[PDB]
């Protein structure tokens, strides 16, 4: 998936594909999680409403 | 005899199965057969409804009605939720704020024909949680529920077709470790700054520009303003149960002209519940009572009684479990709104002729309060018009 | 109430079990009228 | 063994036999399967009875594989049917028990002596040994006797023989009723106006009445009143011929999913030999002095992707402006399928790149805005409500003495070949009222026009033409390969207006009758429970005999209704029962699904298919069909015990037979 | 328009009688 | 890394007659098919597809 | 007056009609002819390549 | 003048008619697969 996203050039998926989108990820899960109470449900569920998440 | 109900515990789930079952035999000699209980998917009460919002933006709006219920509702909490979902829409912090749902008991729901089972024997048994407290703990009571029947069907495994005695399954779920209190809401402030989210602004399935409509903005803005000023909520605790009563009664007249309303009649005025229905059904019935010239509050209460005699029965059953529940129905009794009467036992009790009675005692109350000149408010939920002017 | 009653009937002439239900409530409810004030007949 | 072809010798029987790879893994799938069904009967109590008969079946139809060849696969898939046949020959009703019993012997026969290896004795004879292994069972035994279906492997495929089926479905003269189609187009349009109500706030959909509807027609489009059923099927000659406007802003990029799964894609028509094998058509290209033609290996999904220039709106320009009609590169062809016993279904289409995305981008549309729109039956895509209102459909006529009651006959039609034979002068008007809702001038209405103007052909690499002269699609003759100029549709393309159009029949066949239905259209079964009202006091066979006299009318109303689309309804088709149905391969037999825990079991192999062919995947595919194992019946503790079992059998099978050194 | 009443249906309306009497 | 695009392990493409007949033929191995039993691989000169 | 009532009972006579052609028309067969002849689809090539925006009933 | 209105009563049955006979063979042209129609706008 990402050998093809990477390869996709089409106008839809135009900005989809990030080479640090495995680390905005990491950075987006440390904001989410990186608290006082560690809640993996929330970060699950932000994660897959934001940007990076979609 | 039940050992965990001899010995202190009493949370269980009941569970029965006729005697008498023959599977692939007359259908009259067998017990009533119904559809079995196979699940219960997800079934939102936002402070306002968007309609045709973009995926994009239903996304934003789950996105903050999370943050907000899970790590609290600062100022500091609405600005971080906010950020997040301006990484997927372009609503201000006015309008989303009115926008999201409510932040209260958030699910956390997260994401060819193969039946859990043959519902051979499981179509015959009778459920009820009556003995139970009851939103993780509504999924635990449905696991309960499906762990039972699918006990009581390998009870009866295909090979067994018949059932020559009635079982009792109770499936005690009190005085379980397992069982725990739920404490969450707090306020969790980040830790870590805001990273740079780098987001795809163009395109149209991760992003977009204009989610909300001019005509969209102006009702979204006046709903905020009319809540802000108007209010909603803010009355005391005293004009609160009142007003649910009010809101459970129109919901019930809406329903008549395992859907339920136990949970919320157990927390309110059920003599409130059922005045208000009478005086809901009355407002609905007022122009048809009023083009067959009707005169007097008797006439009214025999228009009312036949109407609620003509309505099928399957319409009326959603009173009719709120009222057949124990506690509603003891509250019910006491409160002299409902009599047991020709029924030797309580389980045989018509509740469908005493859900109509007591909605005729409902409207019985409300004929006499407004003769006597006790007013009652009427309530116009989805208006901040011509309707008003109707009603 | 027998207006209902009245109105089908015309326009029939299904709605002959609305019509025995409608007559049964009207009889029924004119039964309990008389057991309630049966002391004044 | 070779890496091409195993060559096997038994000296006991002096039979010597080859095996390509391919035929390998049938035969080890099959005969695991055998092992697992066998070891099943043999453990569980409950198929403790099918055990024998298992056996029986095994070897009656193993000799009849060994004196006929590749028609035994024909009497395996009549034992299918006849699973069912057996199913129907307990029903209280006289006049329904047996009718699908003997109808099933006579075509078992029929196929026993085609080829004259039996003679009508012989013949009889075979078809009593058969049938007998059926008898005596209880409900769910005999329907987990459909498990045998893939134990006896699959035929070796033609693509001549697969092409002749579709050739003869398609090609061919059908007469339709003019009327028989308006009245359901009027239905079509009453059901679309409803549904419309019954959303958007209920108001009408933007519509033209015809010059042709009355004073009431005009009254209930004024008012927004719904069409009542009756009054559609009184007034259908203004309920037709009515115009209804763009009620949808649909848009083909709405969905983005849609466009990201991988469609086997056909070759331009200019090189369609490159499927076939090089060395077979080297020669014939020689000998006519022409270059040999370029493979095809691109993918759907890649072609896709690597474009810098996609607009969904572009996409369906190609529809839309009629230049599809016009395209000398469309090529469509058929390929053989993998494991299908049946003569029917033995094939798949594959077309071009830019008429499979306008078909995606057309099928999208319609599932979204407009099939929304029907819900005469009960299928959606929520699996639990689906159940439920399947139970909900099996249970209407069990009642109990804890007047009046209700009774209930079902129905099940099979609409396999309905695909085939779809034609164009029967779904226009559908297609241009989809056309007009949509905004769209031009596009529902492509599978039929597309495929009258192109030569289709069966793509097997070791079946090229048997004529190697025959060097180009267009001129190619009705024959051997090539299907010339096919009317019908395709299975599967275009399904969802298919499957209006037969919602829209089955709805007016039950108000022609005065008839309650809940029909369950699924695209291939259709179930139909027609319901009466019967005396309660009356006897449960007298009832059920009620319920039948009553379904009479309807079932004739809808096969009139069927054959004036053009759809001939057979005996093997269709399945009255006052029982059960069929539903997605699951017969609901009086509020019950019947276990068919066998056929799950048969597919409990000792390595998944995935590429990583990592211990985990395989263990939790065992896993997963034990779970299956225990829904369907087989004692829980037997599963129990069967998941670690095969869990340390994978494990030990995949230490001992290691993939890589 | 004359309705026809059942065993408990007469116990009912008796008991009834004897109630508004009683109380009246 | 064609230790990880093994060969299937399960059915999944149809099983071909005339693929089992190819190889049949290639190879001149025995066999007592009759001359319409190999359809058009029994026109072609083997000759040169076996060299 | 008169002639009006030539035309009145002249125009009831067609009236009939056309409700006779109605139930004809009702009562066609859409044929579909297939390909039984099986003759290449170049030469059953005999057809409009292009869509025509034609109104049928309303419009 | 009587003779008219009946005939204008009588000519809206021909009106009718004549709409659904046209309807019918406009549905009846456009079934034809050799011309692909397409639905104004
Ligand atoms: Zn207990
Ligand atoms: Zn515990």
């Amino acid at each position: 998936q990402y050998t093809l996203m990477e390869r996709s050039v089409n106008p839809m998926l135009r900005g989809v594909f990030s080479e640090n989108a495995a680390e905005e990820e990491e950075e987006l899960a440390q904001y989410l999680l990186d608290r006082e109470v560690v809640m993996p449900r929330v970060a699950h569920v932000i994660l897959a409403q934001s940007s990076c998440g979609r | 005899e039940c050992e965990h109900c001899s010995s202190g515990d009493d949370k269980f789930t009941w569970f029965f199965l006729p005697k008498g079952i023959r599977l692939d035999d007359d259908p009259a000699s067998n017990p009533p057969i119904r559809v079995p209980y196979i699940g219960s998917k997800t079934d939102v009460a936002s402070m306002a409804y968007i309609k045709g919002a973009s995926v994009s933006l239903k996304s934003a709006l789950r996105l903050a009605g999370v943050y907000i219920w899970a790590f609290g509702d600062t100022e500091e909490s609405w600005q971080d939720a906010y950020e997040l979902a301006s990484t997927r829409v372009n609503l201000t912090l006015e309008q989303l704020q009115s926008l999201t749902p409510l932040p209260t008991s958030a699910n956390l729901v997260h994401r060819k024909f193969t039946p859990a089972s043959s519902y051979a024997f499981s179509s015959f048994v009778h459920i009820s949680n009556d003995c139970q407290i009851l939103t993780d703990s509504n999924l635990i009571y449905q696991q309960v529920m499906i762990t039972g029947l699918a006990l009581i069907e390998t009870w009866n495994n295909p090979p067994i077709n018949f059932s020559v005695y009635e079982t009792t399954l109770h499936l005690h779920t009190g005085s379980s470790c397992c069982i725990r209190p739920v404490e969450s809401c707090v306020v969790n402030p980040p830790l870590l700054p805001v990273p740079l989210i780098n987001v795809p602004q163009m395109n149209k399935f991760v992003y977009d520009p204009e989610p909300l409509s001019l005509l969209e903005m102006e009702k979204i803005e006046d709903i905020a303003y009319q809540t802000r000023i108007g209010g909603l909520d803010q009355i005391p605790l005293l004009e609160k149960i009142p007003l649910l009563a009010h809101l459970t009664a129109k919901q019930m007249v809406n329903s008549i002209t395992t859907s339920n309303w136990i949970s919320e009649c157990c927390y309110t005025y059920i003599d409130s519940v059922f005045v208000y229905s009478g005086w809901a059904l009355l407002l609905e019935l007022s122009y048809q009572m009023y083009y067959l010239r009707i005169q007097g509050i008797q006439g009214i209460l025999d228009y009312v009684y036949m109407t609620l005699r003509r309505i099928p029965g399957m319409a009326i059953t959603g009173i009719s479990s709120t009222i057949s529940h124990p506690r509603i129905l003891r509250r019910c009794i006491n409160l002299d709104v409902i009599a047991p009467i020709n029924s030797p036992h309580i389980a045989s009790l018509d509740y469908t002729k005493l859900s109509i009675d007591a909605v005729m005692w409902g409207t019985k109350q409300v004929l006499t309060n407004i003769s006597q000149g006790i007013d009652y408010e009427i309530v116009v939920p989805s208006e901040s018009s011509d309707r008003v002017l109707n009603l | 109430h027998l207006k209902e009653v009245i109105e089908i009937l015309k326009g029939q002439a299904g709605p002959l079990g609305k019509i025995n239900t409608i007559l049964r409530l009207i009889v029924e409810r004119i039964l309990m009228y008389t057991v309630r004030n049966w002391c004044i007949l | 063994i070779t890496p091409e072809l195993v060559a096997l010798y038994s000296s006991e029987h002096k039979a010597l036999t080859y095996l390509t790879f391919e035929m390998v893994l049938m035969v080890t799938d099959m005969l695991e399967g055998r092992l697992n069904v066998s070891s099943l009967c043999t453990a569980s109590h409950y198929l403790s009875p099918l055990k024998k008969r298992i056996e029986v079946l095994l070897t009656l139809v193993d000799d009849l594989a060994l004196l006929m060849g590749d028609k035994v696969y024909g009497i395996v898939s009549s034992l299918e049917s006849f699973v069912y046949a057996q199913l129907q020959y307990g029903d209280p009703v006289i006049d329904i028990k047996g009718t699908f019993y003997g109808f099933i012997c006579n075509e078992i026969l029929d196929l026993l002596t085609e080829d004259n290896i039996f003679t009508e004795e012989e013949a009889n004879k075979v078809l009593l040994d058969l049938t007998s292994q059926f008898d005596n069972l209880s409900p769910d035994l005999t329907a987990e006797l459909l498990c045998i279906m893939r134990l006896w492997g699959h035929p070796t495929l033609t693509a001549s023989q697969a092409a002749s089926k579709v050739r003869e479905s398609m090609c061919a003269p059908k007469v339709l009723d003019f009327q028989t189609i308006m009245k359901t187009l009027a239905f079509f349009h009453a059901i679309l106006i409803n549904g419309y109500r019954r959303s958007h706030n209920g108001i009408w959909p933007p519509t033209t009445l015809h010059g042709n509807a009355p004073k009431s027609l005009i009254e209930m489009r004024h008012d927004n009143s719904e069409l009542k059923y009756e009054y559609v099927l009184k007034n259908w000659k203004s309920i037709s011929m009515l115009r209804i406007h763009k009620c949808f802003d649909a848009s083909p990029d709405e969905d983005l999913s849609i466009f990201m799964k991988d469609k086997a894609i056909s070759c331009p028509r200019q090189d369609w030999m490159g499927v076939f094998r090089r060395s077979l058509i080297k020669q014939r290209y020689r000998d006519a002095n022409r270059p040999l033609p370029q493979p095809f290996n691109r993918r759907l999904l890649l072609n896709f992707l690597e474009d810098d220039r996609f607009d969904p709106i572009k996409e369906l320009e190609y529809v839309t402006s009629g230049e599809y009609l016009r395209d000398p590169e469309f090529c469509a062809s058929y390929s053989l399928k993998e494991k299908e016993i049946k003569a029917t279904g033995r094939i798949f289409a594959k077309m071009t790149k830019r008429m499979r995305s306008c078909q995606v981008i057309a099928e999208s549309l319609l599932a979204n805005h407009a099939g929304k729109l029907m819900r005469e039956n009960g299928v959606v895509l929520d699996q639990l409500k689906l159940t439920k209102s399947l139970l909900t459909m099996n249970q209407i006529g069990i009642i109990s003495e804890h007047g009046f009651e209700i009774a209930a006959c079902f129905l099940t039609t099979d609409l396999t070949k309905y695909c085939l034979n779809w034609r164009y002068q029967v779904i226009i008007p559908f297609a241009r009222t989809l056309n007009s809702m949509y905004g769209i001038p031009h596009l529902f209405e492509w599978i039929h026009l597309r495929l009258m103007r192109s030569t289709l052909y069966v793509g097997d690499p070791f079946n090229p033409p048997s004529d190697p002269t025959q060097l180009d699609l267009d001129t190619a003759l009705n024959d051997d390969i090539f299907i010339v100029s096919p009317r019908g549709g395709i299975e599967g393309l275009c399904q969802k207006l298919w499957t209006m159009i037969s919602i829209s029949t089955i709805i007016l066949s039950a108000t022609e009758a005065n008839t309650r239905v809940m029909s369950m259209v699924q695209g291939d079964n259709q179930a139909i429970a027609i319901t009466t009202r019967v005396v309660r006091s009356l006897s449960h066979s007298e009832k059920k005999e009620q319920a039948y006299k009553a379904s009479k009318l309807f079932f004739e109303r809808l096969r009139a209704n069927n054959h004036g689309i053009g759809h001939h309804l057979k005996e093997q088709e269709t399945i009255l029962s006052s029982d059960f149905f069929i539903y997605s391969k699951r017969v609901f037999y009086k509020g019950r699904i019947l276990t068919q825990a066998l056929k799950n079991v048969s597919k409990m192999c000792l390595t998944a298919d995935i590429l990583g062919d990592c211990s985990q995947a395989s263990c939790s595919n065992l896993a997963t069909t034990v779970m299956r194992l225990t829904e369907n019946g087989v004692e829980k503790d037997l599963c129990y015990f069967l998941n670690a079992f095969m869990t340390i059998r994978q494990l030990c099978y995949d230490l001992v037979f290691p993939q890589t050194k | 328009s004359d309705i026809l009443l059942n065993r408990a249906y007469q116990k009912r309306i008796w008991k009834a009688i004897g109630c508004v009497i009683y109380c009246f | 890394l064609n230790e990880i695009l093994l060969p299937e392990v399960h059915l999944n493409s149809p099983i071909v007659r005339y693929k089992l007949f190819y190889y049949i033929l290639h190879g001149q191995l025995p066999n007592d098919l009759e001359p319409d039993d190999l359809g058009p691989l029994a026109n072609q000169n083997w000759k040169a597809i076996r060299a | 007056g008169s002639m009006v009532t030539q035309i009145k009972n002249e125009l009831s006579t067609v009236k009939t009609t056309l409700a006779t052609i109605e139930g004809m028309m009702a009562t066609v067969k859409i044929m579909d002819p297939g390909n039984p002849t099986g003759v290449p689809v170049d030469e059953l090539r005999r057809s409009f390549s292009d869509h025509v925006t034609i109104v049928s009933g309303p419009g």
